[PDB]
C-alpha cells in the first residue's frame, strides 16, 4: 500500500506545473517521510518484548 | 495542519492578470458576427445609390466617374452660358 503512495507522491512533486510556490505541503511530505523512516527503524530494530528466558535464562 | 491546495484552489485564481482581463473581451468578440462574407448588401439603386453600386463602388473608384461627373457639368454648363452669355 506503501508503494504506490509513495509512487503517486514523487509523481505530483515530479509533475508540479500550477502547484508551486508552496509552504506547507512540502513540510507533510517530509513529516511522512520520516514516519516511513521511522517505521522501517522499528520494524528493523524489533526488541523482543517477552524475556527470553529458553536461551537466556 | 491541511496542507495547501493549488488546483483544489483554483475558483478565485484565474490565468494571471491580463489573461482573465482579456478573455471578456475576446470570449464575444467572435460569437455574434458573420460567418464568411454574409449579407454583401450590394444591390442599391436611388440615384445616389444607383451612383453607389454603379461607379461609385469602391472596388475601383479610377477617375472615370470624376470625368463623367465633369463632363455632365460642363454639359449643364454650356447650356447655362447659352442663357447667360
Amino acid at each position: 500500500a506503501k508503494s504506490a503512495a509513495n509512487k503517486l507522491d514523487w509523481a505530483k512533486v515530479i509533475s508540479s506545473l500550477r502547484i508551486t510556490g508552496s509552504t506547507a505541503t512540502q513540510l507533510s511530505s517530509f513529516k511522512k517521510r520520516n514516519d516511513e523512516a521511522r517505521r522501517q527503524l522499528l520494524e528493523l530494530q524489533s526488541q523482543p518484548t517477552e524475556v527470553d528466558f529458553s536461551h537466556y535464562r | 495542519v491541511s496542507t495547501l491546495i493549488p488546483p483544489k484552489v483554483v475558483s478565485s485564481k484565474n490565468i494571471g492578470s491580463a489573461p482573465n482581463a482579456k478573455r471578456i473581451a475576446n470570449v464575444v468578440h467572435f460569437y455574434k458576427s458573420l460567418p464568411q462574407g454574409p449579407a454583401p448588401a450590394i444591390k442599391a439603386n436611388t440615384r445616389l445609390a444607383r451612383y453607389k453600386a454603379k461607379y461609385f463602388d469602391g472596388d475601383n473608384a479610377s477617375g472615370k466617374p470624376l470625368w463623367h461627373f465633369a463632363l455632365g457639368i460642363i454639359a449643364f454648363g454650356y447650356s447655362m452660358e447659352y442663357y447667360f452669355h
